[PDB]
DNA sequence: GTGATATCTGCTTTGGGTGGGTGGGTGGGTTGAGGCAATA
């Protein structure tokens, strides 16, 4: 897996926007679209949502946890907790992204948020780092990992499974 | 403080091994050889404690205080009295510091308070001082004894005390010293200067200053090359109040070791068993091992692993002297690997010291004075020559030399001594070295049809000064030029095994050892198509290792003279001598002196050192009389 | 309080700069540039970041204009709001790197320098930017950041003591703090440092002096004194070209008069420039760089190209551009197993008639080549060319210094007017030619030097002008120096009048073209980019010769001596130019050469054939 | 109560290279190697 692929997933979360058409009700395979009336706010998914912006068709509203406040509160617990703790999107560095570089005009005081889940993204990718060094450095044969998102775990995931499996045929040579 | 005495009871317990016992014996030997420092390997620790081995390394002052507490406790639960004996027992460090290896260019601020092993080559010395450690002194009016001790910023618990001495009693009673019961310790300081082969391009050797203290002093002197394991540290300093902030730092060494063979029953057998197998070909497969990258110059080969194995000096009851060393001096067209033969012998001979005859003077031959670093003291330092003593110079570019320079090296080239009266000095230096020297004729390329005296242009004197001459000519002939071509694109061809395929030499090099011993013997050399050629290989060659472990055993043995060898010496010089127009073509290259029959003499010794023979037999002396025929004489071409 | 209000406000806004700022667009995409170099360099162990003062500006002007006009204390500021930065970036850590490392801040700019003459007392404390040639460098020594003191009466101990930057010392409490009651008065001055509780940092000292062309007519460079410390230590060497970031400061030594100061004028001063920022001149490869680089050596003309591009303003002389490009590369050193080396580097000797570009083409090496050295043969003595004994005015001890083949080790080394050089001089080269090394036994040092360079000589005839028939007379040099030179060219001015007339069209085209605006030439490269691809390719390749180029080169070698030997038996006279071994060698390294331009491991039979070309037009028809 | 006059306190000294060669050798330190002009 790449970055653009777990891009890929990331765009099917739904948020919310306001058109400026008058459309149907689109019955999509992967689920219904309600109507689409201007002025009006409806939930699609994100690829939806960026490619109507794109088109100048939409005005996207932000989620509900992309507020400063509850930022800066994340942010703290994040940084005071040991763990990693529980994240307000499973996409949240992917949602913020392609929200803030597309529609930065939408969503006031972007520029907070940005800073703000780039604190929270730096702190994760530290406790992963002192993970993996745990694990190779007590020679463990199993870890948890809650609340990890798959962003995070694709930055570095295949360098570690390489350095396991390594570790692991040099734990296992004598055996005949 | 609840560290310090945890350090000590895990050094105690460390040392305490008889439940393996090698620390508990190693204590025990340094009871019995009267000694007051032990050598610990780092190792041992690292695999028995390992945080107590990183503590050590990396706060090298306190934890080696506690080491030598428990040291000295251990030694007194062996046996009291000797430790009553000594003041103080020291640890000395060996084995391998991971990233404590460094030069003098890589030592910083970041091992500061820490152990470090540094290797480099000892540039100056100083002399041997006493430092007062404990004073002693009596009061005769009272009749009471009060003790005082001392301290510096290079001791290991670095405090200022005063230099002055107690001279009265809180009572106004006056003090005398006890200078006998006193204790004092040797102290000295020497420089230690990166490998020059090491500096980066462009760059001169960086150094380090180092302090000896105790049995460490005396244990190096300046050309040596050495490896010292010590603390690293700043000496902060003061002035009317006021520090610069800017610090000297210091190496307090712990451990110095030289960089002698020794020898194991194995290799005593193989020594013998090679010497007993052939007679008269050991001396010959010697020599054509000598370069191996060199095409052949065989006499000349030969006449060199004589001048490595040299003669035996005689000293007489009356006290008159006859010197041993043998010298040799090559002219050459330009091209002919004197100088590559010249530098091997500076590769390869335990004491080797290059000079070149543009760049040297009688002053940094012989030895120079200066002013003592402490009290500016008129002091000797000692020049190539004396460094060379029972050694090797190598001098190239000889006819460069100015003439004044020259006949600053008549005297060590004849009697080995150097004669200082200067600077309200008088000494005699022994410089009792062997002289190789390679020099260009007068006109650059040696003119046939012109006599040897006439290209060679040096004094007779001189000439006679060197055991033996060789002119070595340039002659285009087809065949040799085919050898030799086919000989030097094999070299350039050929790739060392560990190197790659397009890898370039570096300008410089970072430290490669990584232990005090080499983690890493045959007689003959393994074959290689590049380096020996694809010939059937009925020549064998000796190897470098085996070679230099032979001549260190050959060079000890001093054989006798025979009465048939000493006959056929005389009748040789006879007719050597008498001899006049032997070939009406034939020119003498030098005069035909008693100095002769002594280098024939020499050389038969030298060739009997070779065998390993207590005797010099016929052979030897014949050996030895082929050798000056063929340097002695040259034939001059008629046009 | 206020004052420290007004830092903390301060530092703050630091702190924010270094958080925020980014670099890109909204249409592509955006980079917090200060914090994740400051990660990365943090978790490579290196603690240090460059911050530009553009960027600075950019955020908050007010700011950059109190680092220009008060450097000192607002560096510091920014020092403290980079580490805080950096423990936020990397804070969960791994075991054995709990505590916080300091992160010295350097400092760029894209401003116009200023020259050391435009150095003014009113410029006396603020940031500068200076251009030089660095001219010595001291050894790497000790400065303490922090000092521990103690008392010596009564143990007393004051700890974690901050010193002062720079060339600035400190001192120490005149009195004790100790209880007055009880114990005998403590004595003044009672405090000593204690050496194991000191953090100290490596420091040097450095020379820098002016430009050339800044120099005033009749007038003898100047130079400055630089303090480096920390990752500005032992980054620079004699002889680099340096643009320098700095405050202009003064040595603030003890107050007190002490062994009775008596300056010939009073209220004097020794400035000296505190370094925050170095960048290298051209006058480590990016990947990029690289890539570049090895699609250059890639190129089926490569040879051409580079041969066209060296002194591209010289009209002719094809062969001697081709065989100087050669000498720039270089051969292959090596090292056999029993010790001997052979050297790879290759000298070229011009030889030839006045006004032939002899010494433009010198000149040219001299810019191109990575490191090269200029001097003239006339202004040189056999002390300065290798390495001199002088006495220390600190020490009252012998040293040594280099001299120009040792400040060439690794390079070029062009001596012009070759044969005004003494006879004792030149000798003194010989062996530095072949073995590449100094030895030097004078005044008790006896010691061995590294120089490994390239010679690149040129020279006059003995009557001036290439005279046919004086035949042998016009050379002079002994055949020693003669055979350590790889290829010699003999240069004749011929006239012809096709080539004239085309030779001044040129001439007065490039003096024309001098008011030109500078362009670009496709069939070139320029000489900053030559000059990084023959370092680059130096340091990549050492190619070794093929089994079947080998046979090649050993039979024309052969017929080679023997012709050589043929005419001197014909001629009664033995030649000026010899033909031996060495020659058989530098053919050899020749063919390295040309396989290093184009990064192959392996010297083919095109290549020797190339090589026997130039031995060919240079020392082979010099010989017959 | 003022004028000595006796006691006490702090400064800096030494020649030295961590105090500089951006103090100066008319303020004072052997030995050797290295450029000059005049020299032969
Ligand atoms: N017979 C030979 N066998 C091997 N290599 C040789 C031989 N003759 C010369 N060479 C090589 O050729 C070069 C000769 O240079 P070298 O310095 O040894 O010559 P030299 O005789 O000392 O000359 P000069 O009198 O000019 O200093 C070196 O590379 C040497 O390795
Ligand atoms: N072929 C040429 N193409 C371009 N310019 C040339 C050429 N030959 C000479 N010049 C110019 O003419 C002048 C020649 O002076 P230069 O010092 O380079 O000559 P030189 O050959 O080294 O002479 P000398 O032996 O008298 O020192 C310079 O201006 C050089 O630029
Ligand atoms: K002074
Ligand atoms: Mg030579
Ligand atoms: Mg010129
Ligand atoms: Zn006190």
């Amino acid at each position: 897996m790449d970055a653009a692929e777990v891009e890929f997933l990331a765009e099917k979360e739904l948020v919310t926007i306001i058109p400026n058409f008058s459309l149907d009700k689109i019955y999509l395979i992967g689920g219904d679209l309600g109507p689409f009336n201007p002025g009006l706010p409806v939930e699609v998914p994100l690829w939806l949502a960026i490619n109507l912006k794109q088109r100048q068709k939409c005005r996207l509203l932000p989620p509900e946890w992309m507020d400063v406040e509850k930022l800066e509160k994340m942010r703290d617990h994040e940084r005071k907790e040991e763990t990693f703790t529980p994240m307000p999107s499973p996409y949240y560095m992917e949602l913020t992204k392609l929200l803030l570089n597309h529609a930065s005009d939408n969503i006031p005081k972007a520029d907070e948020i940005r800073t703000l889940v780039k604190d929270m993204w730096d702190t994760r990718i530290a406790k992963l780092r002192v993970s993996a060094d745990s694990f190779v450095r007590q020679q463990e044969a199993h870890a948890k990992l809650d609340n990890l998102t798959l962003m995070e775990i694709n930055t570095s995931g295949t360098f570690l499974t390489q350095a396991l499996n390594h570790m692991y045929k040099l734990r296992t040579n004598l055996q005949p | 403080d609840v560290e310090l005495r945890e350090a000590q009871r895990d050094y105690l317990d460390f040392l305490d091994d008889e439940e393996q016992g090698i620390y508990q014996s190693k204590v025990r030997e340094l009871i019995s050889d009267n000694q007051y420092r032990l050598i610990v390997n780092v190792n041992d620790l690292r695999r028995k404690n390992e945080k107590r081995a990183n503590r050590l390394l990396n706060n090298a002052f306190e934890e080696l205080v506690a080491f030598q507490r428990a040291l000295k406790d251990f030694v007194a639960s062996i046996d009291a009295t000797y430790a009553k004996q000594y003041e103080e027992f020291y640890v000395g460090l060996e084995g391998s510091f991971g990233s404590k290896h460094v030069s003098p260019r890589t030592l910083t601020s970041c091992f500061l308070s820490c152990v470090v092993c540094v290797e480099g080559i000892v540039t100056k010395c100083s002399l041997v001082r006493p430092k007062v450690v404990r004073s002693v002194h009596y009061c005769p009016a009272t009749k009471k004894t009060i003790e005082r001790r001392y301290s510096d910023l290079t001791t290991l618990v670095a405090f200022p005390s005063s230099s002055v001495y107690p001279t009265k009693d809180e009572e106004n009673n006056p003090l005398e010293t006890e200078y006998g019961l006193s204790v004092y310790k040797d102290h000295q300081t020497i420089t230690i200067q990166e490998m020059p082969e090491k500096a980066p391009a462009g760059q001169l050797p960086r150094s380090v200053d180092v302090i000896l203290d105790d049995d460490l002093v005396d244990k190096a002197k300046p050309g040596d090359r050495v490896q010292v394991v010590g603390t690293y540290r700043c000496l902060p300093g003061k002035k009317g109040g006021y520090t610069s902030g800017t610090f000297r730092t210091v190496l307090i060494a712990c451990n110095v070791k030289q960089m002698q063979p020794s020898f194991s029953a194995e290799d005593i057998a193989k020594i013998k068993k090679f010497s007993k197998t052939r007679s008269k070909d050991i001396f010959d497969q010697l020599a054509k091992s000598l370069a191996p990258s060199i095409h052949g110059h065989d006499y000349v080969k030969k006449a060199i692993l004589c001048l490595l194995l040299g003669g035996v000096e005689r000293d007489l009851e009356n006290g008159s002297h006859i010197r041993g060393d043998i010298n040799i001096l090559l002219i050459g067209d330009p091209s002919v690997a004197k100088s590559q033969l010249l530098r091997y012998v500076l590769c390869t001979a335990p004491r080797a010291i290059p000079t070149t005859g543009r760049g040297s003077s009688g002053v940094g031959l012989t030895a120079a004075v200066t002013t003592d670093q402490e009290t500016g003291e008129r002091r000797l330092e000692a020049g190539a020559m004396v460094l060379a003593d029972r050694g090797v110079v190598c001098i190239d570019e000889f006819d460069k030399m100015s003439d004044m320079d020259r006949t600053a090296i008549h005297e060590v080239m004849e009697q080995g001594r150097v004669t200082i009266a200067k600077a309200g000095i008088h000494a005699r230096l022994n410089a009792r070295c062997s002289v190789l020297a390679a020099a260009n004729p007068v006109y650059g390329r040696y003119d046939q049809y012109k006599t040897p005296m006439e290209n060679i242009g040096l004094q007779d004197s001189l000439l006679s000064r060197f055991d033996l001459l060789f002119i070595m000519l340039d002659q285009m002939d087809p065949e040799q030029d085919r050898e030799i071509s086919d000989h030097v694109l094999r070299m350039h061809r050929y790739r060392a095994p560990g190197e790659q395929d397009g890898d370039a030499m570096p300008l410089g090099s970072a430290v490669d050892i990584l232990a005090t011993d080499d983690p890493n013997t045959q007689i003959y050399e393994k074959h290689d198509n590049l380096l020996h050629g694809t010939k059937k290989k009925k020549e064998k060659m000796v190897s470098a290792a085996f070679m230099k472990k032979y001549i260190h055993v050959a060079k000890i043995i001093k054989p006798v003279l025979t009465q048939e060898s000493a006959t056929y010496i005389a009748e040789e010089y006879s007719r050597l001598r008498s001899q006049d127009s032997m070939s009406s073509d034939t020119a003498r290259t030098s005069p035909v002196t008693a100095r002769t029959l002594e280098t024939l003499i020499r050389l038969a010794t030298a060739h009997a050192k070779a065998r390993m023979s207590k005797t010099v037999d016929l052979q030897d002396a014949e050996e030895a009389v082929e050798l000056v025929q063929y340097a002695y004489f040259k034939k001059v071409l008629e046009k | 309080d206020e004052g420290q209000a007004r830092k903390s406000q301060l530092q703050r806004r630091f702190k924010e700069f270094l958080r925020q700022y980014r670099v890109g667009t909204d249409r592509t995409g955006f980079t917090f540039k200060y914090r994740d170099e400051l990660k990365r360099h943090y978790n490579l162990g290196e603690y240090w970041i460059e911050v530009e003062m553009e960027d600075l500006a950019s955020f908050d002007e007010d700011l950059a204009d109190y680092l220009y006009k008060q450097p000192a204390e607002h560096l510091q500021l920014l020092e403290e709001a980079a580490k805080e930065v950096a423990d936020e970036v990397t804070r969960p850590r791994p075991s054995g790197e709990e505590v916080l490392q300091d992160i010295q801040v350097m400092l760029k700019s894209d401003a116009s320098p200023s020259s050391i003459r435009s150095l003014k007392s009113d410029m006396m404390s603020h940031l500068v930017k200076i251009p030089g040639i660095i001219i010595a460098a001291s050894a790497v020594r000790a400065k303490a950041t922090r000092i521990s003191i103690q008392c010596r009466s009564c143990r007393n101990t004051l700890t974690n003591i901050a010193m002062r930057p720079g060339l600035e010392g400190y001192a120490l409490p005149r009195k004790c703090n100790t209880d007055q009651a009880g114990r005998p008065k403590c004595p003044l001055d009672p405090y000593f440092i204690m050496p194991d509780k000191c953090k100290c940092v490596d420091f040097q000292t450095l020379k820098l002096q002016e430009l050339p062309d800044a120099v005033p007519h009749g007038e003898m460079p100047r130079h400055m004194q630089l303090y480096c410390d920390r990752y500005l230590c032992d980054k620079v060497v004699p002889g680099n070209r340096v643009t320098i970031m700095g405050i202009y400061s003064i040595k603030k030594f003890g107050l007190t008069t002490s062994r009775g100061r008596d300056r010939v004028g009073v209220g004097i001063r020794s400035s000296y420039i505190r370094v925050l920022g170095i960048q290298v001149d051209t006058d480590a490869v990016s990947p990029q760089e690289e890539e570049e680089f090895r699609r250059l050596a890639a190129l089926p003309n490569v040879y051409e190209v580079i041969s066209k591009s060296i002194a591209p303003s010289i009209f002719g002389g094809t062969d001697m551009k081709k065989a100087i490009a050669c000498l720039l590369f270089g051969g292959s050193r090596k090292r056999l197993p029993d010790g001997l080396t052979r050297r790879g580097d290759i000298n070229l000797l011009m030889l030839g008639d006045p006004g032939t570009a002899k010494s433009q083409l010198l000149k040219f090496v001299e810019k191109c080549s990575p490191i090269g050295v200029y001097t003239s043969g006339k202004g040189s003595s056999a002390a300065g060319l290798t390495a001199s004994v002088m006495r220390d005015p600190s020490s009252r001890n012998f040293i040594m210094e280099g001299g120009a083949m040792v400040l060439a080790d690794g390079g070029v080394v062009c001596i012009d007017e070759f044969d005004k050089m003494r006879e004792d001089d030149r000798v003194a080269i010989h062996e530095a030619m072949e073995q590449q090394t100094i030895s030097i036994a004078k005044a008790g040092i006896t010691t061995t030097l590294n120089s490994r360079c390239s010679v690149l000589a040129a020279a006059n005839s003995v009557f001036g002008r290439w005279d046919e028939t004086k035949g042998e007379d016009n050379i002079d040099f002994m055949p020693t120096i003669l055979s350590r030179f790889d290829m010699i060219f003999i240069v004749k001015d011929e006239h012809n009048e096709e080539r004239d007339v085309m030779l001044a069209k040129h001439v007065i085209t490039l003096h024309v073209s001098a008011l030109t605006q500078t362009q670009a030439v496709e069939g070139e490269i320029d000489l900053a980019k030559l000059k990084k691809f023959i370092a680059y390719c130096r340091v990549k390749c050492g190619p070794r010769l093929s089994a079947e180029a080998a046979e090649k080169l050993k039979n024309r070698y052969i017929i080679m001596r023997s012709g050589a030997r043929q005419h001197e038996r014909d001629s009664d006279r033995r030649s000026s130019i010899p033909i031996t071994v060495r020659q058989l060698e530098a053919i050899v390294r020749i063919a390295e050469a040309l396989s290093k331009m184009k990064l192959q491991p392996f010297a083919t039979e095109a290549d020797v054939e190339e090589a026997l070309r130039l031995f060919q037009v240079s020392t082979l028809d010099a010989a017959l």
